[PDB]
């Protein structure tokens, strides 16, 4: 109730420093291909070829990139793709969106800092899934009441967990409200050691 | 409860109709079927019993009990309603109070079941009160499995100026019947059954003496005494001088812990040499 | 000034800090002269306590009140402490005859707080680093207060030509106006110095 | 894993009268791309009835149609292969008689249309699924 | 926010209550009150009418739209517009909860006013989340409520605004 | 690739969401400032060594360990500093003395940010008002009525009343107070508030 752990930025122009989600999110790998040799450092992977796929976490990728692509240049995952581009337009209420995850906005909105030809067409799938599974998120949190809501939850990523949480919590405040029963004083964080 | 779990279990039907011998649980049965109740509707909880039965049952039911030689059988009580369904005797609830408070299962100090007892009777706990139902049936239960012990067995002895008995650890749910406070109902209908049973003229005027291990460690036993038991006896108990004098004649070791006097703790070895000086005492 | 009516406008300073998503203005004036109803009415109990029923219809009010203030003070001090050094900053410069959004007091506890936390920093991690790291600049760690948030709000001073930007597209921009007693459902920014010049009120 | 499409989207690199207008302006398809009027002509060269559909065209074309589509089959299949036949007779009218009547396929991406047999209820009759 | 402050809030409404005891005008730091003569009516703020109520020192009263017919109305009136029309007072959940939980046997036809009470309230919250809907389904950036209570605001606001954060970022990710 | 040892201290404070305070982990922080020192002279050797021979082409060899570096501090700023939100809440929640099952998990250098908070955090609260301020810790719900009615849970040597009037507080035994001094034991767990 007042540890307030420091929030996302991965949906807006760049992710915050001390956030523990942001940092878990970046560490998700992405395919890249070389563009000169890298020298002394082969052994990862002494020299590394130019032109040679490779997979490097998203953090690393954002110092070594420019615009004239001098180390190496990105190609999206098949998940943003125009494979799955059709399929999350089809009907996006059905997409396991944890499996291809578990940050599918975030990781979406940092793929922009790339200067790909088609980021007016991956702006537009975010947009277009996010107010799809709205009105199947706003409906079965605000009405899911002493359920068993682990399997009402197993398909969402954190952008959307984080919704469901909100929901729920305004749910069960009302509904403790109407039977006299958020008048009693109680133990605030011990009852978490309980 | 049901119609016929309720019939067998009040210790004021179970002694007339003696449903704890099969020569007369057929008097049971006959009541029953004076009154075009089916077999199969008495046998099912009460809320669900049709509506076509229950129209006149607590007249008919009077009547059908003067066939037989109860002729009081409505008593004058209160009854409360709160909302759609809650509707409650003010019979129920001391039944469920008395056996929250007095659950045979310890958990904690002396003072851990009172404050759950004590919880159950503002109407803001209705889980209690509707929790405490069903320990007061259990032991309603648990109370003609052991009153048609010691009368199947004549374990009643008749020690001169008062009855006596004893209990058994071996027996099933004897433990229950453990505590201090819940030894006295127990004994008190006991009488009111023996008192019906005997055929005796002199049994059926004396009163009572209980006795229950309390502690196995200690190796003590729990005593209470009641008054002789009739339709309209004064209640006016006289064992808290007895007691306390026999205990002095003999010299033994006891404990007149509670408030009431009769109830008494004492020594295992020091049991006979206890009663001896009492029947004489009394004499 | 009635006394009647600053705690209508305590109330009123206490639901905007509920909802702003900035540290919003100072109102010195208020909460120390909220402190003088509590200190006198607390004489005038302990003194004239020997009646029975008065006195608790006081004390009853006292304890209202002294929880919209305790818990107006405590939604603030949580605003310095998830901010502070972007409030510090903005309390440096600020330009002559603008209203603090800090009070003589929070702004000591405030440059309290960020020293002890550098220290703390100083002593743990950012000594044992090569000796070029050893510096962290607390403008890029802690991130600034969003502006860009919706709220409700009711109106209580009509406006007109109100600009609603729905996107980057300076031309989709359609000006709207605002009855009196009105609700509505704006982002933040748009709306920011109505919260500071009373036209508005966050419900 | 589950298949929301029948091309497999993760390695595809390596009254009546509106339904019978509609069908047919999207199957002129010249103007934009020309992606079907190169598919009525292949399979003309090839002595096919039935020509296999993308819904995900129909989609982005005419969402409205698409989903009624996908929701009352019959009446819309009816005028589908109707406003096939008469865009067939629109290219070589002697073939578009040496044939009863045409047929048309689908394929795409239905959204929650992709079933398994365990899970096809009676909420999906007198419609498409897959 | 949470209802628990909605019902301090709410607790500032006058009443009017028929005190059964002997006491001069106090001067509260929000007014004045009083005096209180034995079977005469005097109005105070609710927080004060119903701790003297359980003190068993009042009697209630019905406030004047808290009739079973007037209500009878304003449950059509509902129905039938397709707005959110005015209520008779802006806190009228949390006057129909304590009234009727705390003096419902001064109260006549309390179990008709509640049920009255309950039908409004299921009303105005389905038009909610169908204007909810469509702020989102159409992309726009303002909305007017119209009669909004803080109670039917603040029972799914704190999922509304921050449903629409993530919907404004998502939709200004392009220009730079 | 690298940081693969920040990264087990982040993934643990991820699993405790609830705002729990777990045991401080001096092991990893040492093994990562380790790393951090290995890559530092390994990569300021051919640094230094591209200004004598001229072997411009290790630039990539660079900023593929500077940056590599960055990671690593803030993974372990992020740690550090997470570790004294969840510090501040004991403050706020139980009071100005903790358990010693709290002070055993914190790093011996955290007990002094604390008693600083807290002593400038005391500080300021009694600086608001004339008479000692305003203690604004208590108070965190409305209030309802004037008195409350608690039931005792544990022993407690003697609770004290503002007149010298103390109170035992054996196990079960309910009192009637005023609720401006149970708040501060209720919220703790020592207390219990029955008569809702």
């Amino acid at each position: 109730e007042a540890y307030f752990r420091v929030e996302s930025g991965a949906l807006g122009p760049e992710e915050n420093f001390l956030s523990l989600d942001d940092i878990l999110m970046s560490h998700e790998k992405l395919p890249v291909r070389t563009e000169t040799a890298m020298p002394r450092l082969g052994a990862f992977f002494n020299a590394v070829p130019q032109g040679s796929k490779l997979e490097l976490p998203l953090w690393l990728a954002k110092g070594l990139f420019d615009n004239k692509r001098r180390i190496l240049s990105v190609e999206l995952p098949k998940i943003y793709q125009e494979g799955w581009r059709t399929v999350f337009s089809a009907d996006p209420n059905v997409v396991d969106l944890h499996k291809m995850g578990p940050h599918f906005y975030g990781f979406g909105s940092q793929l922009l800092h790339f200067d790909s030809p088609e980021n007016a067409d991956i702006s537009q799938s975010l947009l277009q899934t996010f107010i799809g599974r709205f009105r199947r998120i706003m409906d079965s949190s605000q009405n899911a009441y002493n359920e068993d809501t682990s399997a009402l939850v197993a398909r969402l990523d954190e952008m959307e967990r984080g919704l469901f949480q909100t929901g729920q919590k305004g749910l069960n405040d009302f509904q403790c409200w109407e039977k006299g029963q958020a008048s009693q004083i109680t133990a605030s964080n011990l009852v978490q050691n309980y | 409860w049901s119609l016929h779990d309720s019939l067998c279990n009040t210790s004021y039907t179970a002694a007339r109709f003696k449903l704890w011998s099969v020569h007369g649980q057929k008097r049971l049965q006959e009541f029953l079927a004076d009154m075009g109740l089916p077999l199969k509707q008495v046998k099912q909880k009460f809320q669900a019993m049709d509506i076509s039965l229950k129209e006149n049952l607590r007249e008919m039911i009077e009547q059908s009990a003067n066939k037989f030689g109860m002729k009081d059988m409505r008593v004058q009580t209160f009854s409360i309603h709160f909302g759609f369904k809650h509707k409650f005797l003010a019979s129920d609830v001391v039944f469920a109070t008395m056996s929250l408070m007095e659950s045979p299962e310890k958990d904690g100090s002396g003072t851990d079941h009172f404050i759950q007892a004590l919880d159950s009777l503002s109407r803001s706990n209705l889980d209690k009160l509707y929790h405490g139902l069903e320990l007061a049936k259990k032991q309603l239960r648990a109370t003609q499995q052991t009153i048609a012990s010691c009368l199947c067995t004549n374990l009643v002895i008749s020690q001169g100026p008062f009855l006596y008995c004893s209990l058994m650890e071996g027996t099933p749910d004897v433990m229950l019947f453990s505590r201090p406070a819940s030894l006295s109902l127990l004994s008190k209908h006991l009488l009111k059954s023996f008192v019906c049973s005997t055929k005796n003229r002199r049994c059926k005027l004396l009163p009572l003496v209980m006795a229950a291990p309390l502690s196995m460690e200690h190796g003590t036993v729990t005593v209470v005494g009641i008054p002789p038991e009739t339709d309209s006896s004064d209640r006016k108990n006289f064992f808290g001088r007895a007691f306390e004098k026999a205990a002095e004649s003999t010299s033994s070791r006891m404990l007149h812990n509670h408030f009431d006097l009769s109830v008494i703790e004492l020594k295992a070895e020091d049991r006979s040499k206890f009663l001896d000086a009492l029947i004489s005492l009394l004499s | 000034l009635t006394p009647a009516e600053l705690i209508e406008r305590l109330e009123q300073a206490w639901m905007n800090e509920k909802f702003a998503p900035e540290l919003l203005e100072s109102k010195p004036e208020i909460v120390e002269c909220v402190m003088e109803q509590l200190e006198h009415m607390e004489e005038n109990l302990r003194r004239a306590k020997r009646e029975d029923l008065k006195v608790s219809i006081h004390q009853m009010e006292m304890e209202r009140i002294r929880y919209v203030l305790s818990s107006y003070l405590r939604c603030r001090l949580m605003k310095i402490e998830k901010f502070f050094p972007h409030v510090l900053e903005k309390e440096k410069t600020r330009p002559e005859g603008e209203p603090s959004s800090l009070s003589p007091e929070e702004l000591a506890f405030a440059r309290e707080f960020m020293a002890n936390t550098e220290s703390y920093l100083k002593n743990v991690a950012l000594k044992h680093m090569p000796p070029n790291l050893q510096k962290v600049d607390l403008f890029r760690a802690v991130p600034k207060p969003d502006l860009d948030s919706y709220v409700f709000l009711r109106v209580r001073e009509r406006q007109e030509n109100i600009l609603v930007e729905p996107d980057t597209d300076e031309q989709r921009d359609y000006v709207i106006d605002l009855e009196k007693g009105s609700q509505h459902l704006i982002r933040y920014k748009t709306i920011a110095p109505l919260v500071a010049s009373g036209a508005v009120q966050l419900i | 894993m589950l298949p929301r499409s029948p091309p497999l989207p993760r390695g595809n690199l390596w009254e009546l009268r509106e339904a019978q207008r509609d069908y047919l302006d999207f199957l002129d398809d010249e103007e934009d791309q020309g992606i079907y009027q190169s598919k009525v002509r292949e399979l003309i060269s090839d002595n096919q009835y039935r020509l296999i559909v993308n819904v995900n065209d129909l989609r982005r074309k005419n969402e409205k149609r698409a989903n009624r589509l996908l929701n009352n089959a019959f009446e819309e299949l009816v005028a589908f292969q109707r406003a096939l036949k008469d865009f067939v007779a629109s290219i070589d009218a002697t073939y578009a008689k040496q044939y009863e009547e045409f047929y048309v396929g689908l394929e795409g991406s239905f959204g929650s249309k992709h079933v398994s047999p365990r899970t096809l209820t009676s909420c999906f009759l007198s419609c498409v699924v897959c | 926010m949470d209802a628990a402050e909605v019902e301090f809030l709410a607790e500032k409404e006058l009443v009017t209550i028929i005190p059964n005891f002997s006491l001069d005008k106090i001067y509260l730091i929000g007014g004045d009150l009083g005096p209180f003569n034995p079977g005469l009516p005097v109005e105070v703020p609710l927080w004060l009418a119903i701790n003297l109520k359980q003190r068993q020192k009042c009697r209630l009263l019905p406030p004047e739209w808290m009739d079973v017919e007037k209500l009878e109305k304003m449950r059509d009136h509902e129905r039938k517009e397709e707005t959110f029309t005015p209520m008779p007072s802006p806190y009228y959940m949390e006057l129909t909860k304590l009234l009727l939980n705390h003096a419902s046997d001064n109260i006549p036809k309390a179990d008709e006013i509640r049920t009255l009470v309950k039908d409004m309230w299921d009303t105005r919250i389905a038009k909610l989340r169908v204007s909810a809907d469509s702020f989102v389904r159409q992309q726009e950036a303002h909305a007017k409520l119209d009669n909004l209570t803080l109670m039917e605001i603040n029972t799914s606001g704190t999922f509304l605004t921050q449903a629409l954060n993530h919907m404004y970022k998502l939709r200004t990710n392009l220009q730079p | 690739m690298f940081c693969e040892k920040a990264m087990e201290l982040i993934r643990e404070l991820h699993r405790a969401p609830e705002g729990q305070l777990p045991a401080f982990n001096e092991d990893g922080l040492r093994q990562v400032l380790e790393e951090m020192k290995a890559l530092y002279e390994q990569n300021q050797s051919d640094v230094n060594e591209a200004k004598s021979g001229g072997r411009s082409d290790l630039i990539p060899t660079i900023k593929f360990r500077h940056c590599s570096l960055l990671r690593n501090r803030r993974c372990t700023v992020a740690y550090l500093y997470d570790r004294l939100l969840r510090i501040r809440a004991l403050r706020w929640e139980y009071g100005s003395v903790l358990p010693n099952a709290l002070r055993f998990h914190m790093a011996a250098e955290e007990m002094e940010w604390f008693n600083n908070y807290k002593r400038s955090l005391a500080t300021y609260m009694r600086s608001l008002g004339g008479d000692e301020g305003l203690d604004i810790t208590q108070d965190m719900k409305p209030p309802k009525s004037l008195y409350i009615e608690v039931r005792c849970l544990k022993d407690y040597g003697e609770f004290e009343v503002d007149d010298g009037t103390s109170v035992l507080l054996k196990k079960n035994s309910q009192h009637f107070l005023p609720r401006w001094k149970c708040e501060q034991l209720i919220r703790q767990g020592v207390l219990e508030h029955i008569l809702s």
